[PDB]
């Protein structure tokens, strides 16, 4: 198979508006989201068919009742960095936890925290110790790696449960994930000419445009790869014409294995 | 600084009764748990709290209820009692749950014993035999034996006193009683303990010696219809006296 | 199915190192503990593993090998004190702790000068009963339960006398029986060739 | 504090083609904080049926949404987005661009 990834992200808002959650917690594999829990509904739910139908009730139970009290836990350490900050205040404070696994077979893991939005503190499972930006997420470094245990806990977890979990998880959403729907590409001409395509299915794709044979980037406007709605995806790149000077364009196409050129006369 | 307070240390119950137990801790811990100890399984979860303000069944659920009252308590109700329910609990904490790496803080348990009928509850006898003039002679060692005998459940204290004070050392308590009818399921127990002293702490005839049973029985509101006396909550003792 | 294996009573002597057993099959592995229960108390924290190899802390040491689903808790120098169950849990995908029954540790004294004896308690003018004392054996003996229903026969305590430093093994065996005798008290029992009775 | 203001595209799912049925888009991403207010506006009248995905969560902590609702394009329809965000002043409009 190609690339697959599974991630958990955790939001926390200090002083939320009227109705916002204080509090919410979302999976994803790929970039589908496969579950949801927040500090409104206190439960954890699926957000992807294909989890409703092969995990449990148990499993829903189980983890909305560990939500509960990691979300009670997110609000404490909030807290904390906002009195250490002394700020005043609607502040947000993000976790993200997940694990590759690699066409070749190998794995990554990854943890990190965020303090309105920007790196808080950076977990290495290699060295067991936890990077921090500033004074703040250094007192809290401090604490963590104190208790050792807890470390090692987090490589383990990282390195084997999150694989296995991500394996299941790639076998229940089998005919979603590992699909292929090829793009549709076309050249439009815009003066700029635009290769676009859409109706794809994984996201990830490459396209560029090499003028006589040689690519340079430097000219080349990138689209983003953006969702169309309906399970598949869309994407476009140009460049602008030499007014002076005939060249040979032609755009390039690489997605799942197959590689497109179209030559632009 | 207490760690976690589980109250009642014993009880009896007829069955259908109804019972709570309480715990508490003092640790600012987040997360709480019930568990009851059978002889020959693992630890069982009954219900959990993982945070204030949520609760939630374990492996063996039924025929109990919980009350996450605050942070620091959390009780455990038994609406009906049942035979099956005649168990060692334990209350338990932890700083937070859904983590690998915390570990568990336990109260002392709390032992319950329930009965159809409360005509088999029986308060220890209680005796104390002096040393062995040979054992004196052979080894300069006395050692005095304390027999609690006939008891029914299983809920007693035994200790030695000395001149008034509590001893520990030199004294051995059987870690187990015995089952005076090994066969029957309701047999009545008992209980050795032997407290050894030099020879001359003996010969000493201002020595005095005590061995007290705490047994944890019935209370005013059982109701009691035997022709025998009401087997109560009490102390039974005996005592010797040092010889010159 | 989910289990937590390990062996439900060991005995060692003191002074000896002791290795106690946990495998484990489990639906996902978040951790393994040790606690540590003395008989009528409460269990204590003991150790937690969850990568490979091995963790020492004072006297006990603990192990864990994850493609084996096996760790052993390691007791050197055994101490009476160190008499008590020792029990295994394991943390499984959905943060369950699941707990192993127990080993059961029961720990020989060493007994430096055995003096093996049976001994006649004095009568208590409250009680119907005659006590025997068996006492001062080595730790190798075993005392077998009574076979006679109306005679009582309590196992092995071991008694610390601190002043002295000094430990000995005791039985005891009661009966109102008209024939009873501590010189067949504990006749049912294998019982040293050198062991003293006094005579009545 | 580092607020991050929302890019905004805005697009139909199909190679639009007047007379058929289609999507209209509007994909707002890229912004922090995570409060936000985005319509689908109609010759600038905004549309009652438009659906939106979760908020979602990117590795760089920003957020991202998708609006949508069915439409079927006209030559003579001005199709927009408009969005209000704290790093905004006022309401910025995105105009479908065919
Ligand atoms: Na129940
Ligand atoms: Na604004």
């Amino acid at each position: 198979m190609r690339t697959h990834s599974l991630r958990y992200f955790r939001l926390g808002v200090s002083d939320p508006i009227h109705g916002v959650p204080e509090f919410i917690s979302v999976g994803y594999v790929d970039s589908h989201p496969i579950t949801t829990y927040d500090s409104v509904t206190r439960q954890k739910e699926p957000r992807a068919p294909w989890m409703a139908e092969n995990l449990a009730p148990d499993h829903w139970e189980r983890y909305t009742q560990l939500l509960r009290g990691w979300q009670q836990m997110f609000k404490v350490e909030l807290k904390r960095l906002q009195r250490h900050y002394n700020h005043s205040g609607s502040h947000t404070y993000q976790r993200m936890i997940g694990c590759e696994l690699l066409e070749d077979g190998s794995t990554t893991g990854f943890l990190q925290y965020a303090y309105d939005g920007q790196d808080f503190l950076i977990f290495n499972k290699d060295t067991l110790s936890w990077l921090a930006v500033d004074n703040v997420a250094h007192t809290i470094k401090q604490a963590w790696e104190a208790n050792q245990h807890e470390l090692l806990y987090q490589k383990n977890w990282l390195e084997e449960e999150c694989i296995a979990w991500l394996k299941r998880f790639l076998e229940y959403g089998k005919d979603t994930l590992q699909r292929t729907e090829p793009p549709l590409v076309r050249v439009n001409r815009k003066t700029a000419l635009f290769c676009k395509a859409h109706g794809f299915y994984p996201p990830e794709i490459y396209m560029t445009w090499m003028k006589n044979g040689e690519e340079i980037v430097q000219e080349i406007d990138y689209g983003d790869i953006l969702p169309s709605g309906d399970g598949t995806y869309q994407a476009w790149a140009s460049i602008e014409l030499d007014p002076q000077s005939s060249n040979l364009y032609s755009c390039h196409v690489e997605h799942s294995g197959v590689h497109m050129v179209l030559q632009v006369p | 600084n207490a760690g976690v307070t589980q109250t009642p240390k014993f009880q009896v119950l007829k069955t259908g009764q109804s019972m709570t137990l309480q715990c508490a801790q003092d640790m600012n811990h987040n997360s709480m748990y019930w568990y009851r100890q059978d002889p020959g399984m693992g630890l069982r979860l009954i219900y959990y709290s993982a945070s204030e303000g949520t609760t939630d069944k374990g492996e063996v659920p039924n025929g109990y209820n919980v009350s996450r009252l605050n942070k620091r308590e959390f009780s455990l109700r038994l609406e009906s009692a049942a035979p099956s329910q005649t168990s060692v609990y334990f209350c338990a904490s932890s700083v937070w749950t859904g983590e690998g790496s915390g570990e568990l803080f336990f109260g002392e348990g709390s032992r319950l014993t329930v009965l159809e009928d409360l005509k088999n509850v029986f308060p220890p006898e209680v005796a104390v035999f002096e040393p062995s003039e040979a054992e004196i002679s052979h080894t300069q060692k006395a050692t005095l034996v304390c027999l609690a005998t006939g008891f029914y459940p299983d809920h007693v204290e035994l200790s030695w006193w000395v001149n008034g004070k509590e001893v520990h050392s030199g004294v051995c308590t059987d870690p187990q009683p015995l089952k005076e009818q090994p066969a029957l399921n309701d047999s009545r127990y008992a209980l050795s303990s032997r407290l050894r002293v030099s020879a001359t702490f003996w010969q000493n005839p201002r020595n005095h010696f005590r061995c007290q049973v705490q047994f944890y029985g019935l209370s005013e509101n059982d109701e009691w219809t035997q022709d025998r006396a009401k087997p109560v909550t009490q102390i039974v003792s005996a005592e010797a006296w040092g010889r010159a | 199915g989910q289990n937590i294996d390990q062996p439900t009573e060991m005995t060692a002597t003191e002074g000896a190192i002791v290795q106690i057993n946990c495998t484990y099959q489990t639906s996902g592995f978040n951790g393994l503990f040790w606690y540590q229960q003395h008989a009528g108390e409460a269990p204590t924290f003991l150790s937690y593993n969850v990568l490979d190899g091995l963790e020492e802390k004072g006297r006990f040491s603990s192990f864990l090998s994850r493609s084996k689903g096996y760790s052993y808790l390691l007791l050197k120098e055994l101490q009476m004190k160190d008499s008590a169950s020792y029990l295994c849990a394991v943390k499984d995908s959905n943060y369950q702790l699941i707990w192993g029954a127990g080993t059961k540790l029961i720990i020989k004294p060493d007994i430096q000068n055995p003096d093996p004896a049976v001994y006649q308690l004095r009568d208590s003018k409250s009680s119907d009963k005659s006590v025997c004392l068996f006492t001062d054996f080595d730790s190798q003996t075993n005392v077998s339960q009574s076979k006679d229903s109306d005679v009582y026969i309590t196992d092995k305590c071991v008694l610390d006398m601190r002043s002295m430093d000094f430990k000995s093994n005791s039985a005891v065996a009661w009966s109102n029986k008209s024939d009873f005798a501590c010189a067949n008290a504990f006749n049912n029992s294998i019982i040293p060739e050198d062991t003293f009775f006094p005579s009545p | 504090m580092i607020q991050r203001t929302p890019k905004i595209q805005v697009y139909s799912r199909h190679p639009a083609e007047n007379g058929k049925s289609n999507f209209l888009n509007c994909y707002v991403s890229g912004f922090h904080p995570s409060d936000i207010e985005v319509d689908l506006l109609k010759n600038g009248e905004r549309i009652e049926k438009v659906e939106h995905s979760d908020l979602s969560f990117s590795k760089d902590w920003s957020f991202y949404l998708l609006y949508y609702t069915e439409f079927t394009p006209t030559e003579k329809d001005e199709y927009a987005c408009r969005v209000n965000h704290v790093t905004l002043s006022q309401p910025k409009i995105v105009k479908w661009d065919r």
